[PDB]
């Protein structure tokens, strides 16, 4: 019977987890079953019942919104064979932690959707000292029949022969699990006010990544 | 604020709602609406709430502005209800975000406070550099003071 | 309301200066809310009234903030803009490099 895997090494990442095992005694003919849970079940008997199958492969990467940065993951492991299941392995995982990353895989994510590319990423006007204001809400079907919603109010003006854009966008697009919403605001200088009793100090201001 | 938000008007309007019900169904709204309640007062709140469905289950999102009567004054409140909220500076064509917020978690680039009032505060990672917990703990690698350590008891090595 | 005015809106506007143009979105409301609607949720995330922010756990790269209390009266741990660490326990895997120390055991 093939022996439980030695290690496990959990690769964190942005809303994803890897895992990849290795065991003490080198066997490229066995492959291993990966099991994916939120909350640690004290009998080992009953994971393959309580726990969600990731699958079985050498390797393998659960990236989903569901996964979230500063809390634990378990993942059982159990190695297989012509012969026969092995023991289960529990291993734990986190995602990462850095803002930084983070916020580059929302720069990611935001760039692949429909409002990266109609907020930014269009060069509409080109003469100089030349201004337009568009506001539209369109819904329409994409090509796997499926249906996507947006409205958005988008300022561009050029100047010297340059492009300066600003938007407020609401869209709900489609993805592989369904419909997912987002919120975008692009612009130089984001500002919230408590305009009680003549109150004109901003209580939240965000501009130029500060 | 949950409760405060469920006994308003945005709240059943622009969630709540249950608009289109067969799949592949949705709905692009935007109304603007002012009218006098019960109360003999005036209530106005101009709205976008935008809705899909996909098998037999609603997704709805919105963006919505109002403002009501309360008994002592008008209150006015401005909601957003989608999966993912992102602000963007687009100076010279930035794309990366400073403020994203998903799934009950705001992702920040650095911030300037006046005073804060956390009880966990971790500097992230397995086995956190610093951290700081509810029950006074603080967990660190090396503290260097430049004045008084007064403490009730002390476990040194050397 | 009894000669008393209420004015609140949402903004966006690109206006110019000696620099370009410069863009800017405001909004004016007694409370700013983020909600998010997955599997039906209603408890706000980011809740914004009266200079004040309510928020649930954050991540972020920098905090500069001269005042940090873990709440409470006779708050757990607390720093101030005077350097003075106030804690209940502390430990630390290396060195404690003070000008002076008062300890009783």
């Amino acid at each position: 019977a093939p022996a439980a895997p030695s290690r496990i090494e959990l690769t964190p990442g942005y809303f994803q987890i890897t895992a990849t095992p290795h065991l003490a005694v080198y066997d490229p003919t066995v492959q291993f079953e990966f099991w994916f849970s939120e909350k640690q079940i004290a009998d080992i008997r009953q994971v393959e019942t309580s726990t969600r199958y990731l699958g079985t492969a050498l390797y393998w990467i659960a990236a989903s919104i569901n996964i979230k940065p500063g809390h634990d993951y378990y993942f059982y492991i159990r190695s297989v064979n012509t012969v026969g299941k092995s023991a289960f392995v529990e291993a734990v995982g986190r995602a990462s932690d850095d803002a930084e990353g983070y916020l580059d895989f929302f720069k990611g994510k935001i760039t692949e959707s429909h409002l990266g590319k109609e907020l930014l990423e269009k060069v509409e006007l080109t003469e100089d000292n030349a201004s337009r204001l568009e506001e539209f809400s369109k819904e329409w079907k994409d090509a796997s029949d499926k249906w996507n919603a947006m409205w958005a109010v988008k300022i561009e003006q050029t100047k010297d022969g340059k492009h300066y854009v600003a938007g407020i966008g609401l869209s709900m697009e489609d993805t592989e699990e369904g419909k997912l919403s987002q919120f975008l605001v692009a612009a130089n200088r984001i500002a919230f006010i408590d305009p009680a009793n003549g109150n004109e100090t901003p209580m939240f201001v965000a501009q130029g990544n500060q | 604020f949950k409760g405060k938000i469920t006994e308003s008007h945005l709240g059943k309007e622009l969630l709540e709602k249950v608009e289109l019900t067969e799949d592949n169904a949705s709905r692009l709204e935007e109304f603007s609406k002012e009218w006098k309640d019960a109360s003999d007062k005036w209530n106005a709140m101009w709205a976008v709430k935008i809705e899909q469905t996909k098998d037999g289950k609603h997704y709805v999102a919105g963006i919505g502005l109002s403002m009501e009567d309360t008994e002592e004054g008008k209150l006015s409140q401005f909601l957003v209800a989608a999966n993912r909220i992102a602000f963007i500076d687009p100076a010279n064509g930035n794309e990366t975000p400073m403020f994203v917020a998903q799934g009950n978690q705001i992702f920040m680039n650095d911030v300037f406070l006046k005073r804060l009032t956390a009880p966990t505060i971790t500097s992230g990672g397995n086995p956190p550099a610093f951290s700081l917990t509810p029950d006074g703990k603080l967990t660190a690698k090396n503290a260097d003071i430049s004045g008084s350590v007064n403490a009730n008891s002390g476990t040194l090595s050397n």
